[PDB]
């Protein structure tokens, strides 16, 4: 459901860019929506 | 050169450094004359709505020939005492501490690798 | 002279309670020696760090360097570094916490710090 | 050598040893379940007889002594 | 579950008389935290757990006792 | 034949006689320690004798990423990751704390900095620390490897993709469109390399500096 879920999400377009500090660097991790993107399918399941 | 609203890392099995939050750490003040803080410096810290002192191990600027330069700023989470918080630091710490003028054989005793 | 077998008997004549030393290999370039000290009282601690640092500040002389006293703001745990020995001094609630025993003697074996892990992500997911 | 001086000091030794409860401190109490002791307790009581009397007892047969009177007889053919 | 049982039994064996050689160090507070050591540990243990526990305690007798003195 | 680089001068308006100086000290502490050949990309090995303890030594292995300096004051910089964090020193050749330096693994790489590794996926600075040394070969030439590592998310440290930094060593293909590569290369500056007045011949002066150095052996 997870990867679904991410397409879903991208899909949508809301993602939302986080900056992790690491021992190797900071480094840009993207953060989708699950929320957004469930929302999204249970629109297109209810619809016909 | 870690300053106010820098963002540091805790290097440190501290449970309030370990678990996750939303936000990172960042620095509130530094105890020097100058405002720019190196290793052996102390700052104030901001965590998950609280305020704990801490202590610079490492940064990413450039110091003098032979010594080590690391690829993000670690920062140890100090007691008002000066006890340290956590009780193991598993990430290398250079020796230049022990010399410093400072107090360093508290956390210099949890520290297992000195690079 | 003020050497490892100086301190044991000041240490000695000083009644602590438990006391642990702890040789170091070369490999960790951090003092020949590790010692660690049991106490009863906040006041005994004081007493007992101040005699010794009294009693080396006599015996050694030349191009001997002084020695600080750390941890006079904490009230429970009190540690002194001299050029080749390091003793630190705690009452038995602190030093079983911290467990300093464990990790000098197991030096990358040590429960501690095998509970630590390591942090990869692909993304935030 | 004194078979009841080993018997008795014997009996003094392992007196002297707290964990185990002196409530039947026979010539031929067991070990494993009179006094309810482990592979690890019995090695203790082992050194703690080895502390002055013995001091060659291995385990493979320390292991099977299980009560005072063998003990006893096995340090006395032994020395 | 260990390496072998009897191993368990041997290494018990050897630490003990190392510490009755021990000079500076209280003797006794040493035997009781090999003791509590030896207690709490393997009263409960797994095959892969009980090997790095039996293991690690393998390294620290054969270093000088982990470098007591 | 190798001639290092710290002793081919700069040019200036320096007097000669200021170099001439500094070689003889330089060759001095080379009778007493061997300086061993290297390139940036070969591992290496320094061991160095630490000021704070007494009498103890420090060891420290890594990947050459960078040569500088001239003259007496020559550096390079090595680099490897222990713990999963990442770690630099820069060393000075001829300082005296220097006890030895061993080349673990001589070889070349595409080009002549690797600063960009600090970029590239962990894995390409890591480096086993008790690696043992590989044989090598005198009647052979330096092996160049030619590996093309892979980046990590765009945000960088540098933009390496612009003309000015030149690099080689890098699969652009998979970390950036084409439509960004021609973006990149409005910064081309396509002149400099056909300009005679800003190349600097050193082949007569390299040339008299290796008798020299081989004669007073
Ligand atoms: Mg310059
Ligand atoms: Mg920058």
């Amino acid at each position: 459901i997870e990867w679904v879920l991410k397409n879903v999400a991208i899909k949508l377009r809301k993602t939302r860019k986080v900056k992790v500090l690491t021992g190797t660097g900071n480094v840009n991790v993207i953060q989708p929506d699950y929320a957004m993107a469930a929302r999204d399918f249970l629109r297109t399941f209810r619809s016909g | 050169a870690v300053q106010k609203m820098t963002r540091v890392r805790v290097v440190d099995n501290s449970a309030l450094g370990s678990t996750p939050y939303h936000r990172p750490p960042r620095c509130i003040h530094v105890y020097n004359k100058s405002g720019v803080g190196k290793v052996g410096d102390q700052i104030l810290l901001a965590i998950r709505g609280q305020k704990k002192k801490a202590l610079i191990v490492g940064h990413r600027m450039p110091g003098s020939r032979m010594t080590p330069k690391f690829d993000s700023n670690n920062v140890v989470l100090i007691e008002d005492n000066g006890n340290p918080v956590g009780t193991r630091i598993k990430i290398p710490i250079p020796t230049s501490l022990r010399r410093r003028e400072g107090e360093y054989s508290k956390v210099l005793a949890i520290a297992q690798n000195f690079v | 002279k003020f050497d490892i077998d100086m301190l044991v008997s000041l240490l000695r004549q000083e009644n602590a309670r438990d006391i642990c030393v702890i040789q170091v290999p070369p490999e960790m370039r951090y003092t020949d020696y590790f010692v660690i000290g049991s106490g009863t009282s906040t006041r005994h601690l004081h007493a007992m760090v101040h005699y010794l640092v009294k009693m080396y500040k006599h015996l050694k002389c030349r191009s001997d360097p002084y020695v600080k006293i750390e941890g006079k703001d904490a009230d429970d745990w009190l540690c002194v570094d001299f050029g080749s020995m390091v003793i630190h001094l705690m009452l038995p609630e602190t030093r079983e916490t911290y467990e300093l025993e464990k990790l000098w003697t197991l030096r990358s074996f040590d429960d501690q710090l095998a509970q630590i892990a390591a942090e990869t992500l692909p993304e935030d997911f | 050598l004194t078979l009841d001086g080993i018997k008795d000091r014997v009996l003094y030794v392992l007196k002297l040893y707290d964990k185990i409860d002196p409530e039947k401190l026979s010539v031929n109490s067991h070990f494993m379940k009179d006094l309810g002791l482990d592979s690890l307790d019995q090695v203790e009581i082992i050194m703690a007889m080895e502390d002055e009397f013995g001091f060659e007892i291995p385990d493979i047969d320390a292991e099977k002594l299980m009560c005072p009177q063998e003990i006893v007889d096995y340090i006395a053919d032994k020395k | 579950a260990p390496w072998s049982r009897e191993a368990v039994l041997c290494l018990y064996r050897a630490l003990l008389r190392q510490g009755r050689e021990l000079r500076y160090t209280d003797r006794d507070f040493y035997f009781a935290s090999i003791r509590r050591e030896f207690r709490k540990n393997q009263k409960l243990e797994n095959l892969e757990a009980r090997e790095k526990q039996l293991e690690k305690g393998l390294v620290f007798l054969h270093s000088k006792l982990g470098g007591l003195i | 034949r190798f001639l290092s680089p710290e002793f081919i001068p700069p040019r200036g308006r320096t007097n000669p006689l200021k170099f001439k100086i500094e070689r003889k000290d330089m060759l001095d502490r080379r009778k007493v320690l061997p300086i061993p050949e290297f390139y940036v990309g070969s591992i290496l090995r320094v061991t160095t004798a630490d000021p704070y303890a007494s009498g103890k030594t420090s060891q420290f292995l890594g990947i050459c990423i960078k040569r500088s300096g001239n003259g007496l004051g020559a550096t390079f910089t090595l680099r490897n990751t222990i713990e999963g964090q990442g770690v630099e020193i820069c060393f000075e050749l001829y300082n005296p704390r220097i006890q030895e330096i061993q080349v673990v693994k001589l070889e070349k790489r595409l080009d002549d900095n690797l600063l960009y590794l600090r970029d590239a996926l962990p894995e390409y600075s890591t480096f086993d620390v008790n690696m043992k040394p590989v044989p090598q070969e005198a009647c052979q030439e330096v092996p160049v490897n030619k590996l093309k590592v892979k980046m990590k998310p765009k945000p960088w440290s540098k933009r390496w993709e612009r003309p000015n930094f030149n690099i080689k060593g890098i699969r652009f293909d998979l970390a950036l469109t084409e439509e960004q590569m021609k973006e990149a290369q409005k910064w081309n500056k396509p002149w400099i390399e056909f300009d005679m007045m800003r190349e600097y011949d050193t082949s007569k002066i390299e040339a008299a500096l290796w008798e020299e150095i081989e004669a007073s052996k």
